[PDB]
RNA sequence: ACUGCUCAGUAACACGUGGAUAACCUGCCCUUGGGUCCGGCAUAACCCCGGGAAACUGGGGAUAAUACCGGAUAACGCACAUAUGCUGGAAUGCUUUCUGCGUAAAACGGAUUCGUCUGCCCAAGGAUGGGUCUGCGGCCUAUCAGGUAGUAGUGGGUGUAACGUACCUACUAGCCGACAACGGGUACGGGUUGUGAGAGCAAGAGCCCGGAGAUGGAUUCUGAGACAUGAAUCCAGGCCCUACGG
């Protein structure tokens, strides 16, 4: 659980008296990071009966060759860097925009794994 | 003093014991899903598998829960819930599978029978 | 008492008759079933059959709104017609 | 899922009597704007029955029809152009909205009509369909011929195609808004005006004015193809 | 995106690779057109714009010029200056004062 | 989760009003396009015994469904090529799509006059409900002058129904204010009401619209939808039934 609801200031810094209470459709999940691990994901539901898949630990990747535009599925072995934070690459993070490296070659991770349910990865040219 | 419920599953029969003593203390500490034998009950042969129980105070034991003591549960199914409302949780007061001075009755059913009937090894 | 009648409306989704008319009583407001046993021989409507919802009088003279209702069928009132319009409407030999 | 006498909606003909809450519709193909129960319908425009109870019992018991359909609840939306038919006295009427922008009924004489739709947007089904976002009955799922805002007309109660009304310069338009609401009157330039908003449309039927294209209804070609107005029967 | 037709406001001539800037990238411009000045741009993709008018004083029967301050998206093709007269229109929220995104920055003359 | 009540909090996109959502969810309802495929077999009341001051509620035996589980034909996300289909400044969407890579549903249920009626799944759209969004409109105060660091913004992300510092990261050094920021005072907002010849001035208890609240407070299950007025959980606070174990 976290809040997702209209609170920073205003725009100069009076901090904003708030009139509501913590809504239901305010309330947003926890940041599932995915990992190199054994493939595991969790059905969590959402709004409206939509169960959205959210990974947890993968080692497999959807490697997308662009030169013949072959998709072909190839073991995730290690991060090799990561645009949002430099930490991932220590943790070993999977989150969309990083680099992966997989058996066909390196890749960047063009899917968001905590929304896609899969780790569908671009292979670098 | 345990107010133990025995039940027959070849026909449905439940016989309600009054047992004391040497035997009741037997019966302390066998936890749910324990047999013990007939000696305890007199019946000639006839093993018994304890999967149940309540305290004095009408607070039902818990297989699920290790442990003699008692422990606040907040549930929301399962043994001893209800639930009033569809996927309501509420707080109870559970006992774990050890039999205890403090507990009652133990329900129980007959497993490894014995030579005689079941009725007439307890003078019926 | 003396009865005159305008709207004879059938709702053909119901198969019933819309009885409305003037009531030129005189005096005292008479009372339904009087104002059926009227209202028959009008339109050649029975007792049971013959019904009517109200026979409203209005203010200083004699002059009373009738809403009487014909049907076809007594079952056909009784599934239509409220518990209390039945009641209210007395049938041959009721209590 | 109420609603109250008093905020009852501008399209409502009814007025503000009795005691809050008057037959709340149901959400419905049409919009609840433009929209009246048809409980409602035939208990205060037609008057066949009086009760709400009596009401429910003759749409239960199949007697009025929506375009063929005996709905049997008394909470149904009914759209501009909506053909009400009852067999039993060949009581045809039409969905209309007067000078005021309010719903009104109007007689038809045949029990057997034609019912006007609109184009509102043209989606394509997987399946090589061009999707017209319809909305009622049965229609023609069709080609690029069946363009936007066309007022496609369909029969009762198989829903078939009659006729492509589609619009051009100097066709028949009828107004469905603003102040202008029931002057048909044929189109004089649809002009397609780029803007943030949408674009605009001109017309004159007995008086010339400029009219927004939202609130305009290709109800024929030169003449009425449909039944327009008969009676105004309260 | 980048798209004449008539009252366009055409793309500049200037590529951006901005994700959101409406001609060259994949937002799309839409909601009230409205014309400003920019107060500064100290800001990195965002010029503050100031709205002048002036609201007649009913009791009064006079008038009052009203200032106002709006963030505005400032994409790099357009690249907005300071202190002169732009055209914004309304865009989805980019940050958390931005829903909209000038599209036209004509320097004063 | 609609009504119903209250009017504390709230000086605020809360509200009135004009737009937007091409940034989103929607059970019931609506029309068209499809489908409705194999199974598995618990557990209820009931039977036998109770425990319990109550609140509650145990065991063994029998069993059913539009209950629940397992299997086949989609959606979802990556990468592609393919013709205006809307709207149109305007794709970013639908898409003809197909490609391969990960990746799915239903109850051939019920009734009948066997005419048919009503239900399950599904795709597109609508409608309904609601979140979000911003131009503008409306208090007293200087015996209230600076306020703001997640504060202002950029890139990459994260979570979300969805856009978003909403959260996180690297970075920039901004942002609001003397045309009143920040703070204090006060207040449910408007439609309107009082009064006067009017300009105005004063209040916005009741009828309708939206907002919030459920002893004060935080947290959470269930559901299409709630943080639920007749849901829970704990803390504070008061009270209450007890066979003193609750
Ligand atoms: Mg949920
Ligand atoms: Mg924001
Ligand atoms: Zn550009």
């Amino acid at each position: 659980m976290r809040w997702q609801g209209s609170s920073r200031r205003k725009a100069t810094g009076g901090k904003v008296i708030t009139a509501r209470g913590k809504r239901k459709f305010e309330m947003g999940r926890e940041s599932a990071e995915t990992r190199i691990s054994e493939i595991k994901r969790k059905k969590v539901p959402t709004m409206g009966g939509n169960r959205k898949v959210r990974l947890l630990q993968s080692n497999v990747a959807n490697v997308t060759n662009p030169k013949d535009g072959k998709t072909v599925t190839a073991p995730i072995e290690t991060v090799i860097d990561n645009t949002a934070n430099k930490h991932y690459v220590r943790r070993n993070i999977l989150t969309k925009g990083s680099v992966i490296r997989t058996s066909m070659g390196t890749a960047r991770v063009t899917s968001r794994p905590g929304q896609d349910g899969v780790v569908n990865a671009v292979l670098i040219e | 003093n345990f107010k133990v419920v025995v039940s027959d599953p070849k026909e449905g029969r439940a016989y309600q014991i009054d047992i004391k003593d040497a035997e009741a203390n037997a019966l302390i500490g066998k936890a749910i899903g324990d047999v013990v034998d007939g000696a305890i009950f007199g019946l000639a042969g006839y093993k018994v598998q304890i999967t149940g129980g309540c305290d004095g105070s009408g607070f039902v034991m818990k297989p699920d829960l290790p442990g003699p003591r008692r422990q606040r549960i907040l549930t929301a199914t399962g043994v001893g819930y209800v639930p009033k409302l569809p996927g309501q949780r509420r707080r109870k007061m559970m006992r774990g599978k050890e039999i205890a001075p403090d507990i009652i009755q133990v329900n129980a059913k007959i497993v490894e029978y014995g030579s005689k009937s079941i009725k007439a090894l307890l003078g019926l | 008492m003396d009865i005159k009648i305008l709207k004879d409306k059938n709702n053909s989704l119901l198969n019933r008759r819309e009885l409305d008319f003037v009531v030129k009583y005189e005096g005292s407001t008479p009372s339904r079933s009087d104002v059926r046993n009227k209202l028959a021989a009008m339109l050649n409507a029975p007792l049971e059959l013959l019904i009517i919802q109200r026979i409203k009088t209005e203010y200083g003279m004699q002059e009373s709104k009738g809403y009487a209702k014909v049907y076809a069928d007594e079952a056909r009132m009784k599934q239509v017609e409220q518990e209390y319009i039945l009641k209210r409407n007395p049938a041959p030999g009721a209590e | 899922t109420h609603q109250k006498r008093l905020s009852v909606p501008k399209s409502w003909k009814v007025g503000k009597k009795g005691n809050k809450w008057i037959s709340t519709t149901r959400p419905g193909p049409h919009s609840q704007a433009r929209s009246l129960p048809l409980g409602i319908i035939i208990r205060d425009i037609l008057k066949l029955v009086d009760n709400s109870r009596e009401g429910k019992r003759i749409l239960s018991e199949g007697k009025v029809l929506v375009d063929g359909i005996p709905r049997k609840d008394l909470r149904f939306p009914v759209g501009l152009f909506d053909v009400i038919t009852l067999p039993l006295v060949n009581e045809a009427y039409r969905m209309l909205q007067d000078e005021k922008g309010r719903l009104t009924l109007h007689k038809l004489n045949e029990t057997n009509v034609n019912k006007l739709c609109r184009i509102n947007n043209k989606t394509t089904v997987k399946g090589g369909k061009f999707q017209l976002n319809l909305n009622d009955g049965t229609n023609i799922i069709g080609s690029n011929e069946y363009g936007t805002k066309d007022s496609l007309i369909l029969s009762i109660p198989d829903k078939q195609v009659v006729k492509h009304l589609k619009f051009e310069v100097g066709n028949l338009a009828m107004v469905v808004g603003g102040q202008h609401s029931g002057e048909t009157g044929k189109i004089m330039e649809i002009r397609e005006v780029k803007s943030s908003r949408h674009n605009t449309v001109m017309i004159s039927g007995e008086t010339d004015f400029e009219t927004i294209e939202d609130y305009v209804i290709v109800i024929g070609e030169d003449k009425p193809e449909i039944r327009l107005g008969g009676e105004i029967s309260e | 995106m980048a798209r004449d037709i008539g009252l366009n406001i055409p793309a500049p001539s200037e590529e951006c690779d901005d994700a959101y800037c409406p001609f060259h990238g994949t937002l799309p411009v839409r909601g009230q057109i409205l014309v400003g000045t920019v107060v500064s741009s100290k800001m990195d993709n965002t010029v503050v714009i100031e709205r002048q008018y002036m609201k007649m004083v009913s009791k009064y029967q006079r008038y009052e010029k009203r200032r106002s301050k709006i963030h505005a998206h400032n994409p790099a093709c357009i690249s907005a200056k300071v202190g002169d007269i732009v055209t914004i229109a309304e865009c989805r929220p980019i940050s958390k004062t931005k829903s909209y995104v000038v599209v036209k920055a004509e320097v004063p003359k």
